[PDB]
């Protein structure tokens, strides 16, 4: 479809292409996903490489 | 330092370390392909959502 826009949403499908299931459960890592930290590093790794890409 | 790194961090207090490697390359993967595939089109589409 796209790029995943939410963090947590990306993981998810990694995981499960991975066959990874996680020791705690999943409502525990997508808590720890969405720490502000992490949501807006991840923000900002995308609003950089969508720039770059768009610079052709 | 990067959004790679602070995930990781979240990956090795939920998954073994085996998995956690593996969910990251998988993360990168699939974030390179969504980059690659992403076209013109849908940045102006992106633009309509937000603002
Ligand atoms: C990159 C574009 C803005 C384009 C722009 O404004 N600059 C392009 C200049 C092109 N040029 C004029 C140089 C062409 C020259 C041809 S010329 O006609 O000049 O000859 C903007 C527009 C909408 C923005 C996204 C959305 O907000 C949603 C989200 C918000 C997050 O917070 C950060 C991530 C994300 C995905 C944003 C990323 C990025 O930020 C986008 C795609």
């Amino acid at each position: 479809e796209g790029p995943q826009l939410l963090l947590s949403e990306a993981v998810s499908r990694a995981a499960k292409a991975a066959g990874a299931r996680p020791l705690t459960s999943p409502e525990s890592l997508s808590r720890d996903l969405e720490a502000p930290e992490v949501q807006e590093s991840y923000r900002q790794q995308l609003r950089s490489d969508i720039q770059k890409r768009l610079q052709e | 330092g990067s959004v790679w790194q602070l995930i990781s961090k979240v990956l090795a207090r939920h998954f073994s370390a085996a998995d956690a490697s593996r969910v990251l390359e998988q993360l990168q993967r699939d974030y390179e392909r969504s980059l690659s595939r992403l076209t013109l089109d849908d940045i102006e589409r992106l633009a309509s959502r937000f603002l």
